[PDB]
């Protein structure tokens, strides 16, 4: 006779599998341990399909294992995780000056400009020298963010720790304080941040306030939670009585995220993702249009044309939930959510018309808020 | 910045990227109308009143064009794309640069397809498409 | 390879093997018509909306011929065919070869009949075919 | 605070904590009715009368869904909960802005499923739900 | 993986095997309906209610085919075995790609057949199977 | 041997040797309908099922014949044959050449009549039949 | 329409590529030369083969 | 004798395969991995051409 396998081929395993789930942006990793076998200064950034597929990194190493596990534990997952070399040398010859790290942030972007999120983890914690990522990842358009493992948060009076020194002045990161031995970037950044479709109805994550991680316990403190996240009870959430950061406290048996990944006083994580997101497609779509037209003349022909694809994003965008539904708060009277404005060609003299470079298009939003906090009365009158 | 004197040379459309060139003659070339009425009064055997507000926000564009247009090979290569079976959205929008009027939408969908005259002389092709979303654009230079 | 101007004397058609002659004048001769509309918009109560797009991919065309043209002979005889009990497919397709715009199909079959008018001048025959499939060719050269 | 024109842009409905949307699309997309009549006049064979009032404080509500909607991707899972074994309340509740009026309940119960047509076009998806008390909301601003 | 507009070239059924083909126009062509309904409300005189939820999960399925449709051939060959005495499941189960909506039985059986009508024109074919268990599929992507 | 097109000129109908020919206007002028329904599921309170299956195998055929139609004659000789006393068969068969879809009966029975109605216009006259067993021919070409 | 030909989807991304294409040579321009010999010059077509299957794989992962 | 019984004119009649068809009387042959051998074909990979013969045997799986 025959197997059936000749014709087909059916396994039974026993591991867990989770949905593919497309979406915006992919984190990076970045540590110190090299394989040399793929990631020896010769391609500092690697990309990946699955846990299966890393077997480079040692499957019991703190910083890659430990944090992956975590990334690719969210109930739906991402893809694509992307591992970094970037701080090889261990720091600089010289820890006290970060000349040399920002100098190896440097050379890591060369090689590959496709991550969107940076975790440092087992390593370079409230180091130093990691201050110079704060400085370097201003001026440019990515999300850094830092999981401190301990420190004194807890005394709102310090000024040494890194939300302290650093406290509603940067723009563009957050800090994930918790214990030790808990990596914890990884379970929501790239992994409830990227798994988000911002094309589809209503699918804007304003809040990012009120999540569940992957597999994670709670902290413990009442009002120890005030001085960490900086949250006020009831009135608001001052910048002055606390450090902004984020601990995945719990209230019932529900545990989930808190303070909604401030990285200032009133900056939340999802403005910055949207804002982001809608960047990142008006330079894709622009990019396929210069690719798919031969020519675009140089007069407001051509112009209007270019003005065609950010009056497309913002109708997509407002869509979705980000942009605000042409009411003024002040009064709820008429007012327009989003404005485009195209300058005129008709002025601009040819010395300048020469350069083939196009004069700036400018673009008005309105952000649409959310909820945090809700307030309930009851008088009772017997 | 004076409200010129309207003209052809000055309206812009883009669909999907390319722009539209080859248009035939006469006052109706590109014209867009709203999908239903924007509103519906009710008066009862009283005298009394009442409004009532649709929230049907869509709108239908009737493009026309010669047989000899580039336009016209990009559109019949997508309702072919569309009968394969493939379903996506090739945004459309158009303005007016003297006064900043028209509109633009985000995905639309070939609606209708034109007929195939050839005729002693050249006859028009008309193309339906379809939103279901539409903004148009407030006209700030009056 | 310019685009030249358009004539009826680089358009080809072809029915059952044999050419298409004897055309009455006018801008419309041969006119092909998609069988339904590519889609349809739905738009609810709330404001949501839903395309649905068709699987109906037929087309009818008409020619109009004189009163004496050999595609008329062959045309009545492939009518008598059909009513004695014959059913065939007898393709037809044609095509500008300025722009390789137009179309084909495999089997097509009669569906209408001219009128036959005396008069004191020649009256126009019109008849009217329909396939069940009709594939367009995409112009390539715009 | 006057009372404006209605529209269905103002009006809310939340089942279970989250709204609906994807509502299909006519003058009837959300009905409440009644369980019984309120009362019931008996006049006997003389000329006196007497009324009955019930005591059954319940309601039935129809909601009507495009095939794509979040909506009907929570009542599918609901339905198949109920058919497991698991059998809870998930209170429904719906107003008008415009004018306070509408109802609420605690504890409602799928009573009735769509049927899945496919065909060419989108189609209804109607599902029945029932509650046991029904409380409507008086509107105060007439 | 947008959630494209709806087409009767994604949806898919299967018949024992093979594929369902010819199918009649209409809005309507593979229609499921439930057996009964999903629960019972009882309301006492004093107001109280009390739910009753039943364990019927049984489905019926309503195909239109073509008078010249291989499906027909198949599902008539089928009743002849059963008229035989043959008795058995052949399960039916369909889907649309574009939702994961749809439902799939194991055991189905005939249950009602067509009307032979000759006429002058094609008539449907109407066929009615029951299943004795129905398992729906939850569409995952809205 | 291609599927050709459907016609009634490829239809043929037996009546006890001599063929139908006056048949009136309309899609349905010869309709054949099973007796009963082919099962029917039985669910319980618990949820199990049982299916039965009927022996059964009965039909009934509908004609509708001009008033001046020599099949006519032939059953309006038959009825009074049977009102007289005399009762036999007159198999009857009828067929599509097309498809090979159709059915026979062995011993077939008058079992309406028509109503002679005169009026301005010819009106149908129509036929009802019955056997007691009736054997589908499967269709064989699709 | 029978099967033999791909339905107008590149496999590599899915996007939209035509099946089937025709090319017919331009006969404005062939001289008199080789216009006496009454042979036509060739058109081309191009195909794209509708594929099949031979082979299957499934998984059945179990959680318990 | 099925290679000629089939109209390619008809829809969806395309018998891309070939490879899953019973003969009209004839019986199997005999052998597990001696089938590789001949035919040619990988177990799960597909198909190589150095590790075998490319032949048809008419095996059988169940009693089919």
């Amino acid at each position: 006779k025959l197997p059936y396998s000749r014709v087909t081929n059916v396994t039974l395993t026993r591991t867990d599998n989770f949905p593919t789930r497309r979406g915006f942006g992919t984190q990076l990793i970045l540590t110190h341990t090299a394989v040399s076998g793929q990631v020896d200064a010769t391609k500092r950034t690697k990309l990946y399909a699955s846990l299966a597929e890393v077997e480079a990194d040692y499957p019991a190493n703190t910083s890659v294992y430990k944090a992956a596990l975590s990334a690719f534990s969210q109930n739906p997952r991402p893809i694509r995780l992307k591992v970094g070399y970037a701080a090889t040398p261990t720091g600089g010859d010289d820890a006290a000056k970060k000349a040399d790290f920002i100098t190896s942030l440097g050379a890591i972007l060369n090689y590959d400009q496709a991550f969107y999120q940076i975790t440092l983890d087992a390593a370079l914690r409230d180091q130093p020298y990691l201050d110079g990522l704060v400085e370097w990842v201003e001026a440019q358009p990515k999300i850094a963010m830092i999981d401190s493992n301990a420190a004194g948060h807890e005394d709102p009076a310090n000024t040494t720790v890194i939300a302290a020194r650093h406290k509603g002045t940067v723009e563009r990161t957050a800090v994930f304080y918790h214990t030790d031995s808990t990596e914890y970037l990884a379970a929501s950044m790239a992994a409830y941040m990227s798994t988000r479709v911002f094309d589809d109805a209503n699918s804007a994550y304003t809040l990012k306030f009120k999540k569940a991680p992957g597999v994670r316990a709670i902290d413990k403190g009442s009002a120890v939670v005030t001085a960490i996240t900086g949250f006020v009870e009831q009135t608001g959430q001052s910048e002055s009585a606390g450090h902004c950061a984020n601990t995945l406290i719990d209230i019932g048996d529900q545990e989930f995220l808190v303070e909604g990944s401030t990285l200032t006083q009133n900056v939340f994580l999802d403005e910055i993702h949207a804002t982001d997101w809608i960047i990142a497609r008006t330079e894709e779509e622009m990019l396929s249009l210069f690719l798919n037209n031969d020519r675009v003349p140089f007069t407001d022909q051509g112009m209007q044309q270019l003005a065609s694809v950010p009056r497309a994003i913002m109708q997509l965008a407002a869509r979705a939930g980000i942009v605000a539904l042409d009411l003024n708060p002040l009064t709820g009277a008429y007012e327009p959510a989003y404005t485009i404005t195209v300058p005129s060609v008709f002025d601009i003299p040819e010395s300048q018309r020469k350069a083939r470079i196009a004069p700036a298009i400018q673009v008005r939003f309105r952000y649409a808020g959310a909820v945090h906090y809700s307030v309930i009365n009851y008088t009772m009158t017997f | 910045m004076a409200m010129k004197a309207y003209s052809m040379l000055n309206v812009t459309a883009t669909l999907d990227g390319r722009r539209v060139i080859g248009l035939m003659d006469g006052d109706d070339a590109i014209t867009t109308s709203p999908g239903v009425d924007v509103g519906t009064m009710l008066v009862g055997a009283d005298g009394s009143w009442l409004f009532s507000q649709t929230a049907d926000k869509s709108a239908t564009v009737v493009i026309k064009l010669k047989p000899n247009s580039p336009t016209h090979r990009q559109l019949t290569e997508k309702w072919m794309a569309q009968r394969a079976g493939r379903l996506v959205g090739f945004p459309f929008d158009f303005i007016d640069s003297a006064s900043n009027e028209g509109g633009t939408g985000a995905e639309f969908f070939i609606q209708k397809a034109p007929d195939d005259s050839k005729g002693n002389n050249a006859v028009v092709r008309e193309w339906t498409i379809v939103t279901g979303e539409w903004t148009p654009t407030i006209p700030t230079l009056l």
